[PDB]
């Protein structure tokens, strides 16, 4: 319920904080889904 | 079932015994620019198939004391081949590439390389200068090292501040002598703007660092060479005029 | 006017407030967005990704050899290869790794971590070790009689050169301090400590010294508490 | 239909499904309870870092865990709120005395000039993002003094001024501030006024063509997507008031977004726009011990 | 009263500020407003509309002269007529244009822009003329096979007179600045030429010199971003 | 000749993609750019033992400083309402609790 | 949903910011529209 | 701006004000609370 | 006057204008000698859970 | 450098000793004569 007192965007506080993670884009950023209790290789 | 690999783009193709996966580069596929990001109001040309294919490079001699290299990207085609021409007539480039380095040794060698990419690998003046006047800059051909690429002073630093050791965020493979032989990497297009020139501003640079050194007994094979391969995918050049080497 | 009144807070700049500021540009609209891979919404993406660790940071070690821990075959059994502190707060071989280094940024931490060691010797030697990480207590063992019990993996060599020791989250309080020293060390995590199991087997015509790379990383369960400016930086004048 | 080979990329060529999804995470993770295991072929614990992919040994696979209902916190790990903390970006000294006959001082926008901001800023390579900006004004002592102040706002292009009672300064189109010393700090809100699409701290490549030299490549790298104008500060008189006068700048970036993070800087700094250092000191890292086993 | 807390940002006076002001007269009515034709809503109308452009902008070439550039019958093929860049920031001949004076007011431009090239020679004069805008990169063509290469558009004398090469928008970024020189070359656009297609062909007792004129404008998608004080007007003292 | 300008859009030249353009107009909008407040004049009151007068007058015409002035003459007839500001220093530029 | 505190509509902010553009009266300003593709004469 | 007045009491600090006051570390998580035995909620379980 | 906050870890600063008082991360606040006294809110900051 | 740029494939050792390149049709008549030398280079196939 955040308000801001200027028609301009750029000018409220914190508009939307988020909990959006994506781990697996730097974690697991291969082709073939590695399982996680079988061998790698 | 999972060591064998190959790879085919345009009229060439890859094979792999040793290698063990693909990395995907932050998780996306090379894609063409799509009309809600479009800057440019020209038509640009998407050859495909003169363009998108596995060109490689000279060989490097991983020595017993070797230091490390980099390439730059799109410098290295720059003057090979139809993507080099498009590149030096067209002023907006944009691709992704697909990197393949291959490094084989025998099951009695042993070594390990770090197979990077940095997007803007900017690098560094090495020098106690500090004033912006007199400050020692890389020069030219050390920046753009072009086909042949270029070798590292100290790669403990990247040669850009940055300690190695973090380098693993980025979109890395190792290539350890005892399991894998080649490393490979798709790796879309990393910029913050739709297109850009292909002459100017390098997308990113490729880095290969043996961590841990070559070794070997007496009477192996002493010359192991390193080659690298690159595909680009996904090609869009705009913006043609006469052609300007740089 | 509405009668207001002034309370203790007033004209006050309090660098980390949440509040509204008069825009300079009144309707403006900024260049539109494009997509550009590899966004990153927080912190703990950046903590789970593994980084070396320069776990070999002795003197006369200079250079890459700090990232290499080395193996060699061991005419004694039971002995001792290599050990490090598991507090990323800590200085040592954590501050190298990211998750050490963007720990230092805050205060506390909490959740559980994990060591991965790969292996970079040839393909003909073989070998086991012994990885125990042992919660606080007295000072790293003495012999592996004593390390075997604390938590532990032994580490078969082959193929998949790689193990994964996860460290987990063993501690009375919720959230340990990254601050170490003095009285501080009620915050200890413990040691890690890396041993021969057998040996470093190796046939014939094969080098007798191989290297290992550890790498550290954080697990799924890590999260961090106040922030803190970092100690790891200096600057006496501008950069002009 | 009579050449196909043209049809058949064509529409094979959509969005390929590159599938990374990521899910609203609010609190840290549990756990769940685990027995042994004595199984053979299913082995979580050995992994392989030449796939470029991070172990996922958690902990239930490992050791025998039992189950915690974490209630612990992430919101302050995320980098909106990581960079929601403002810092000192850069500090002007305005010397209006009688022997500099100047009267303005004038601060090229750079906030790569103070280590502990662009370390920060510097971990991610391209950042978008909203910028609220606070001056504090004080004379050389920390003195407050009913002096009016000020700040003009010069974007790439305008005319900078030349005189302390120049023409410049009748900002008839450049935003300014006018406030007294003695007055709370002013603060604005700036936003993403950059041509390209996001700000790029580090750029990989030069601003124009042309022949570049080897022995001073002073434009390597220098991106002007980045430099945003100018800020210059005088009193408002007629005469000079004599006083030395020092204005910080601080500067809190909001609504983040942060692209491509980067290893954070080892080496100390050396240049403002170049990320330059010393071979001969190298300052490694971790510090150093006496033995490898012998950890203190 | 109500408890308030004053925050930075009081008592400045920003005087791009949108808020409101006590009125002086109350209950004022003024004059009401009639139909005055010609209403402008936004400077991009503005822009739109064709203005002459000082391309012959060289020394001796003093007076109204400077909006004419000469055509003459060659005796030489594939020969240059006239040469300008297309920057309406940079200073030159789009200094003169209206598109090129309002776009100093803001910093980045955007779009497309045209030239109008109308031909007041006389009518039994004929030729054919190449017209050629060439994106960035090394300086302006030297022969014309060169220049053929970039965008362009071949005009045919005879009736309507003028033809209009639409100089596109290619470009990386979404938007250029209005400054040049130095590292802001970046933001070039290219230089537009204008070649001898074939020749001026005259009967007898017929001037053998003619002239163009240029008119630039901005086209339907052109915009722009933060204001700016322009660089075209100098003060010393009030105007008294 | 026709007193109108060319019409030859991109589409009709040279072969275009398609690009859905988001880049805003509305800071180029009259209302916008005449939005900023500017310096309009400027008056000097000197009331000093020699300067027995003690009040200033200034006879109110915008047209005395070319920044303003430049904007607002490049349009025939304005119709708008003004929103004023003082601000008052000293010579040097200092403030003095004078009412 | 901007507000004035007075009673006086010349005291407003900002009360209506509009989109509206017109140029076919200055740059085809023209008794019989000429087409975009035919010839004009 | 909204026309206001201020009245007496401005600028003072009353020890037992019941007041607001902007916090200095914003999106904050503590430490989750557990069951400690022998909560006290007024002095009036003392006294007894 | 600055008033920085220093959590256990962060560097102490050094000097007047030592490189710590840039508060990039550390919270502080601003405020003149002549202005109503700095009123702040902290949180339970214990790493215990008391 | 200059052969990597017709058709090609990259062949590694190990195990399936044997790898297979497939020469393509490419060529502008249908057909190719048996015969080459003099004038009949026109039939050539290139080079592998
Ligand atoms: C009258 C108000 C004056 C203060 C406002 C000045 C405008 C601020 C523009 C900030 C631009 C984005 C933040 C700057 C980022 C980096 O400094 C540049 N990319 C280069 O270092
Ligand atoms: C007590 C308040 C004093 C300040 C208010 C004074 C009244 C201002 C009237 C402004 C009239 C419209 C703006 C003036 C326009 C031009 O100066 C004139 N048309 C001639 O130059």
């Amino acid at each position: 319920t955040n308000i801001n007192y200027y028609k301009d965007s750029y000018a409220a506080s914190a508009s939307r904080q988020d909990f959006t993670q994506d781990p697996k884009k730097f974690t697991q950023p291969v082709l073939d889904s590695i399982r996680e209790l079988s061998a790698p290789l | 079932s999972d060591r064998v690999a190959q790879l085919t783009v345009g009229n060439s193709s890859i094979t792999t015994q040793e290698a063990a996966n693909i990395v995907l580069a932050y998780g996306e596929w090379p894609e063409y620019c799509p009309d809600t990001d479009a800057t440019a109001v020209d038509k640009p040309t998407r050859p495909d198939v003169s363009v998108n294919r596995f060109y490689t490079l000279d060989s490097k001699m991983w020595q017993e004391n070797s230091t490390g290299w980099y390439w730059k990207f799109p410098d290295v085609l720059n003057k090979t081949g139809v993507f080099g021409q498009n590149a030096q007539f067209h002023y907006l480039y944009r691709s992704g590439f697909c990197l393949h380095v291959q490094c084989n040794a025998s099951k009695f060698h042993q070594g390990a390389l770090l197979v990077a990419v940095i997007p803007e690998f900017v690098l560094a003046g090495r020098g106690s200068n500090t004033k912006p006047n007199e400050a020692p800059h890389p020069g030219f051909n050390t920046t753009f090292p072009g086909t042949a690429g270029a070798s590292f002073n100290d790669p403990y630093v990247l040669d850009s501040g940055v300690p190695l050791s973090q380098s693993l965020i980025y979109p890395h493979q190792w290539i350890n002598l005892r399991t894998n032989n080649c490393a490979t990497i798709i790796v879309p297009y990393i910029n913050a703007v739709p297109f850009d020139s292909a002459i100017n501003h390098s997308n990113f640079g490729l880095i290969v660092v043996p961590v841990s050194p070559l070794k070997y007994s007496s009477g192996a094979t002493t010359a192991i060479p390193i080659t690298v391969t690159i595909a680009p995918l996904n090609s869009e050049f705009g913006g043609l005029r006469q052609a300007v080497s740089q | 006017g509405l009668p207001t009144e002034l309370r203790p807070g007033t004209n006050q700049f309090l660098t980390t407030e949440d509040d509204t500021a008069a825009p300079i540009l009144p309707g403006f609209s900024p260049t539109p967005s494009i997509h550009i891979p590899g966004e990153v919404r927080s912190l703990l993406e950046l903590c789970r990704v593994e980084t070396i660790l320069e776990v070999n940071n002795t003197t006369d070690a200079t250079g890459l050899n700090r990232l290499l821990i080395p193996v060699s075959a061991q005419n004694k059994a039971d002995e001792l290869c290599a050990a490090f502190m598991v507090d990323p707060g800590r200085i040592g071989p954590w501050q190298s790794t990211l998750v050490g280094q963007i720990c230092r940024y805050y205060t506390q931490w909490s959740g559980s971590l994990k060591v991965t060691f790969m292996f970079t010797g040839s393909f003909m030697a073989t070998g086991k070790m012994l990885i125990a990480y042992s919660p606080p207590g007295s000072a790293q063992p003495a012999n592996r009689e004593t390390a075997m019990l604390g938590t532990h993996v032994i580490w078969d060599f082959g193929l998949q050169s790689s193990v994964s020791l996860v460290i987990p989250w063993i501690s009375n309080t919720h959230f340990r301090t990254a601050k170490t020293g003095g009285n501080y060390d009620y915050y200890t995590a413990g040691v890690v400590t890396l041993w021969y199991q057998t040996n470093y087997v190796v046939p014939p015509e094969t080098p007798g010294e191989a290297y290992i790379i550890a790498m550290g990383a954080a697990q799924d369960n890590f999260t961090l508490k106040i922030c803190k400016d970092t100690d790891e930086v200096t600057q006496q004048a501008v950069l002009q | 239909d009579p050449v196909e080979d043209i049809i058949h990329d064509a529409l094979s060529s959509t969005v390929r499904r590159a599938i990374t999804s990521g899910q609203d995470v609010n609190t840290a993770a549990g756990t769940a309870p685990s027995s042994h295991r004595l199984e053979t072929g299913r082995v979580p614990a050995l992994q392989a870092a030449e796939t470029g992919a991070t172990s996922n040994a958690t902990d239930e696979n490992m050791i025998e865990t039992r189950c915690v209902m974490n209630r612990n916190g992430v919101l302050e790990a995320t980098i909106s709120h990581f960079f929601s903390r403002s810092g000192l970006v850069g500090v002007v000294n305005l010397t209006d005395g009688g022997t500099d006959t100047t009267g303005y001082a004038v601060w090229d926008i750079d906030i790569m000039g103070f280590v502990q901001l662009r370390r920060k800023c510097e971990m991610f390579t391209y950042m978008r993002f909203n910028a609220e900006f606070t001056f504090v004004t004080t004379t050389e002592n920390g003195e407050a003094r009913p002096f009016m102040l000020q700040y003009m706002y010069v974007p790439p292009g305008a005319p900078k001024p030349t005189g302390r009672d120049a023409f410049q300064w009748q900002t008839a189109t450049n935003p300014s501030v006018f406030v007294k010393l003695t007055d709370p700090p002013a603060q604005v809100s700036v936003p993403f006024m950059s041509p390209a699409s996001a700000y790029q701290w580090f750029y990989d490549g030069y601003p124009t063509f042309g022949q570049h030299p080897e022995t001073s490549n002073t434009t390597y790298g220098q991106c002007p997507n980045n430099m945003m104008g100018t800020f210059a500060v005088r009193v408002v008189s007629r005469v000079a008031s004599q006083l030395k006068l020092q204005t910080r700048v601080y500067m809190k970036l909001k609504h983040v977004r942060a692209w491509i993070p980067r290893p954070i800087r080892s080496q100390p700094y050396l240049l403002k726009n170049f990320p330059n250092y010393d071979s001969s000191k190298i300052t490694y890292s971790a510090r150093d011990r006496a033995s490898i086993k012998q950890a203190n």
